[PDB]
């Protein structure tokens, strides 16, 4: 199984599959015709069985306890988890309207799977890791500097 | 006075973010309305202020130092505005409460010394000023 | 009808939605006839009158034109206490010194939102739901409707919502479908024919 | 006209004092994480 | 007074030589005929405003900041030009496009927004 | 299309020459005037 | 109007983003020497 | 008159840029020589002719080839261009995840009457009375449209140019109380219905114009 995923063929169906799925997406508009709202959903479904079905390919090739340190890998446990989640929440007695709409967003999150082989955008992503705490203190400062505007603000206009 | 170190200076924090989380409770309704929340708010700032002023005396040994110094300005200015408020823009004195969050940066010397630097990082920044400062001038007067 | 209206003067209220208030009242007096009383009244942590009667009126069109001024000429400045201002609407409305209707007793508030039911003064004062209470939410604001539309239904009235001016012609009219309910219950003893006063066709 | 007009160095100072922070804060961050990258492809390239 | 005192005592054939010398001379020039004018003329009002620039090369640093700025400027002639070229373009594509759209009162093409000029 | 190239266009540019100015003079930018500096030889000569 | 902005904000926000830029390479090249980047560095080097 | 003899003028430059093109090609036998021809070429063939007229602003772009220094500084500017193109793609794969999620909240909500008295498409038909200026004695007839917003997130472009007005901080705080007051799919806004969603709005500026846009300006100062 380690031949296929370490391919060269593999890696390019995934993109096919990852834009598959950024174009089903990103074609949702008002008033969109009949015929295309049964594709989204019956596309969504079995794009979704295909990923969960990649993703006990991959985790049961290499090593589980070799993934789980590595942080690019283990929020896609998470999306897969969640998309399989959707599905039955939905189609069970749990409507939530405004439900469909919080769960797309995870789904939409999976673009990022091309942008991994960089090697210029990962080395500027190792430094920003590093400096979190910097950037946390400077924006946690900035935030306290807003709070204290604004309840000056409340005083003297509210 | 007796050795309390570790569990007062994180107590008295807490007691500061609790005071920013009622002060953001507040609204303030326009002519002189009211709700009963404000009128819970002031007996919550009251019990505030005596706490503050309970652990202000406790050390006192500290007036020298700038962030000590706001420390007891805000205390002080708070109990000349409630007792102006109490013997009635009195309620405009209370504007010195915003300042209070300002003391959570004296509690974290991490965050101290970020304040620090970006407040250190602004005096190459006072040329530019003073040139806005003749910029501004010489312009409205043309104007 | 004996109406009475009930003002909110508090703080909330100063701005477009007193405004408001004052369009829609005026706009209300206009469905009142020479044999319908009514009276204007007005509280802010402190119920009293808006204008010289005290007591209600024939509200002919002298009385209406006094009232209108008065309406006016009021400001928002205070805070709101609606167990004071309903305990001074049910006073004036048990009255029986003065000239009334002795008919259809209905109390209207004009306000914008609040916390406070007065469900002790709605017990004290009117157990057997003799009065009717119509309650308007007036103005664009965010506050709690909640105590507002209990009030109404509580004490067979009706709830209404006046957001701009657009709204005022078409809401200060429809307490007539409230109030016809009795009638229809009738039968046939309410199909008598009435003739109203002179006016220009 | 009146003293009302003084009320307008509130607004002043938040945008002055204000902006400064945001370019002492999101600047800093881009500039001293990006010359820390920008190095590392330095280090990284000479040592492959 | 101060003019006349300088000229006097600084040698006039070398007075003029520098640059902040001849500037305050243009500007009391400038405001020395309208004294009498006073009983066009709104130009030479705002001579009188400048001498005030002279006190911004009283200090070591904020002098220096903008010397610097200004000299860096003029090193740099051709970036200024590509800015420039691109004004021109958009401009005039501006003219040929949208140049025949009727000016209003209530809408953004009114009389001192629209494209029916170069400037 | 117009309005948005354009912006984009000029805001490129814009940053383009601001940088360019502020690398053109980068030595007075960071000139640590405790070493010392084209100003300590001015004052040498205005003095001698 | 014109030489108002050009004057007072594009110069000045080339004033205000240049001094910026100065002060941050100052910081930078001071604490490089203390060996912040070789923290950075050590951490990566051992990660490939 | 102005235009006839400008023309005029073009007459003459245009024979002179002809001629030459002429001279040089005499004594030769690269890519800006090919563009010399190229605007030689559309004068006189203008001699439809609005895209010719367009292409008619391509002159200043000759003088590229003659001054060495925009030369370099267009080369400069293009290696620059080239050398930034991470943050670029970057920044727009953000702003069109931004704008799918835009879609996905705010679909057909941006609809409003042109009275706010009704909420519905099917309510908001005929004529209305509309008081100028919150005036009651000054009342005027007014038709009812129910019309949509100029920037809404309706399909994934709308989103994206709503997005990039945003970004550019122009306009936004309209979009924000725009979208603060979305009912629902087809129904008009009510003031401050979800107070929440403007964490949508302060995210997308932090991370977008706040983050992306100063990483932007401090990768050209490295
Ligand atoms: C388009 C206009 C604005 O003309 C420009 O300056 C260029 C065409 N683009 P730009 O996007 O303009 C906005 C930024 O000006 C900063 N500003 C202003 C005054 C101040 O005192 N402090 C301060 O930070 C800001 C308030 F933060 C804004 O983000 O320039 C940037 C330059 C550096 C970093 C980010 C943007
Ligand atoms: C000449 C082709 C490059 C122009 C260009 O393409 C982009 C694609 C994605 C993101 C940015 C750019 C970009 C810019 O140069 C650019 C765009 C913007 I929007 C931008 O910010 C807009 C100005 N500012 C408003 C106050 C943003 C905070 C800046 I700075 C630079
Ligand atoms: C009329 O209303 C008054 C109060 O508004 C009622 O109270 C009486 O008022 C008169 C006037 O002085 C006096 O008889 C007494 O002071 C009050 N009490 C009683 C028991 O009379 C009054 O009952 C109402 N009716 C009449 C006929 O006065
Ligand atoms: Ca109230």
């Amino acid at each position: 199984c380690r031949a296929a995923v370490k391919s060269v063929t593999f890696y390019w169906l995934v993109i096919v599959l990852v834009f598959l799925n950024t174009l089903t997406i990103s074609s949702e508009h008002y008033n969109q015709p009949d015929w295309l709202t049964q594709i989204q959903d019956i596309a969504n479904k079995v794009l979704l069985a295909l990923f969960t079905c990649e993703m006990l390919v991959k985790m049961y090739s290499l090593g589980l306890q070799a993934y789980f340190v590595s942080l690019f890998n283990r929020f896609d446990c998470f999306v897969v988890c969640g998309g399989i989640t959707e599905t039955i929440l939905v189609e069970l007695e749990i409507m939530s309207p405004l439900g469909i709409s919080v769960f797309r967003c995870v789904r939409l999150l999976r673009i990022f799977k091309v942008t991994r082989h960089w090697t210029s955008l990962s080395n500027l992503v190792a430094s920003l890791l590093n400096s979190m705490k910097s950037i946390a203190s400077l924006l946690l400062l900035l935030f306290l500097f807003i709070i204290i505007f604004s309840l000056l603000g409340m005083q003297l206009f509210g | 006075s007796i050795v309390e170190w570790k569990p007062f200076d994180i107590f008295i924090l807490l007691a500061i973010f609790a005071n920013c989380v009622a002060l953001a409770i507040y609204i303030p309704f326009p002519e002189d309305d009211s709700n009963s929340t404000n009128h819970n708010l002031e007996k919550v700032e009251y019990a505030f202020l005596i706490i503050f002023t309970v652990e202000t005396f406790l050390k006192i040994i500290y007036v020298r130092n700038g962030w000590n110094l706001l420390d007891f300005v805000i205390v002080i200015v708070g109990l000349f505005s409630v007792i102006l408020e109490q013997l009635t823009d009195v309620k405009a004195l209370r504007a010195f409460r915003v300042l209070r969050p300002l003391r959570l940066v004296s509690g974290v010397p991490s965050l101290q010394v970020v304040l620090n630097s970006i407040i250190k990082a602004m005096v190459p920044l006072l040329h530019i000023a003073l040139l806005v400062l003749f910029v501004i001038i010489i312009y409205a007067i043309i104007g | 009808k004996d109406m009475l209206i009930l003002v909110d003067v508090s703080g909330s209220v100063s701005g477009l939605t007193l405004k408001l208030i004052r369009t829609s009242v005026s706009e209300m007096l206009e469905t009142l006839s020479d044999d319908d009383f009514v009276n204007v009244a007005s509280f802010n942590s402190n119920a009293q009158d808006v204008s010289c009667f005290q007591h209600l009126v024939q509200a002919n069109v002298r009385n209406k034109k006094v009232l209108k001024d008065a309406v006016n000429n009021i400001t928002a400045k205070g805070i709101t206490d609606y167990k004071k201002g309903f305990s001074f609407a049910f006073e004036q409305l048990l009255n029986y010194n003065v000239s009334r209707a002795n008919c259809n007793k209905i109390i209207m508030l004009f306000t914008d939102g609040g916390e406070e039911r007065a469900q002790e003064i709605f017990n004290k004062y009117n157990k057997d739901k003799k009065v009717r209470v119509f309650t308007f939410s007036v103005g664009q604001h965010n506050y709690d409707r909640g105590p507002i539309q209990w009030m109404a239904c509580e004490n067979k009235g009706y709830y209404y919502e006046i957001p701009s001016i657009g709204a005022i012609r078409i809401n200060t009219q429809e307490y007539l479908d409230v109030l016809g309910r009795p009638m229809v219950l009738a039968g046939d003893k309410a199909k008598q024919v009435q003739w109203t006063n002179v006016y220009l066709d | 006209s009146s003293s009302g007009m003084i009320v307008c160095i509130y607004f002043i100072i938040l945008f002055i004092c204000g902006n400064y922070i945001l370019l002492n804060v999101f600047l800093a961050i881009a500039v001293d994480n990006l010359a820390d990258a920008e190095s590392l492809n330095t280090a990284q390239k000479e040592e492959a | 007074v101060e003019m006349v005192l300088k000229v006097i005592a600084f040698k006039p054939k070398g007075y003029f030589s520098d640059a902040w010398n001849t500037f305050d001379s243009l500007i009391v020039i400038g405001s020395i005929i309208d004294v009498a004018l006073s009983e066009s003329i709104t130009f030479f009002r705002l001579f009188r405003v400048m001498r005030l620039v002279k006190l911004l090369s009283r200090g070591e640093g904020i002098r220096t900041l903008l010397w610097t700025f200004i000299k860096s400027f003029q090193a740099l002639p051709y970036v200024a030009l590509l800015i420039a070229m691109l004004f021109f373009i958009y401009a005039v594509i501006g003219m040929q496009m949208f140049g025949k759209v009727a000016m209003r009162d209530n809408n953004q093409i009114n009389r001192n927004n629209n494209f029916q000029t170069f400037p | 299309v117009y309005f948005i190239s354009f912006y984009m266009l000029c805001a490129f540019l814009i940053i383009n020459l601001f940088v360019a100015v502020i690398m053109d003079n980068f030595d007075y930018l960071t000139r640590d005037w405790s070493i010392l500096g084209p100003h300590h030889l001015d004052e040498f000569k205005r003095i001698w | 109007f014109v030489s108002l902005v050009i004057f007072g904000s594009f110069f000045v926000l080339n004033l205000v983003l240049g001094v910026l830029s100065g002060e941050f390479s100052k910081e930078r090249e001071k604490a490089k020497a203390r060996g912040d980047f070789q923290k950075l560095r050590e951490k990566q080097q051992l990660e490939e | 008159f102005r235009n006839t003899i400008l023309g005029y003028f073009d007459y003459a430059f245009t024979a002179i840029f002809t001629v030459e093109i002429l001279l040089k090609m005499t004594t030769f036998g690269n890519y800006f020589n090919l563009l010399d021809m190229l605007v030689v070429g559309v004068s006189l063939v203008s001699f439809v002719v609005k895209i010719l007229r367009v292409l008619r602003v391509l002159r200043p772009l000759r003088a590229i080839n003659r001054a060495k220094g925009l030369k370099h500084v267009v080369q400069c500017v293009f290696v620059a261009i080239r050398t930034i193109g991470n943050i670029m793609i970057v920044t727009t794969l953000l702003q069109f995840m931004f704008a799918c999620i835009g879609v996905q909240l705010f679909k057909g909500k941006f609809y409003r009457c042109t009275d706010e008295a009704k909420s519905n498409p099917e309510e908001c038909r005929g004529l209305f009375i509309l008081y100028k200026d919150g005036d009651v004695d000054s009342p005027v007839v007014r038709e009812r449209i129910w019309q949509n917003s100029d920037f809404n997130f309706d399909n994934v472009l709308s989103a994206m140019m709503a997005l990039f007005t945003v970004s550019t901080f122009e306009g936004w705080p309209a979009l924000l109380y725009k979208a603060i007051d979305s009912n629902g799919e087809n129904i008009g806004p009510i003031y401050n219905h979800r107070v929440e969603i403007s964490i949508f709005f302060i995210i997308y500026i932090i991370i977008v114009a706040f983050f992306m846009m100063n990483i932007f300006v401090g990768f050209v100062i490295v």
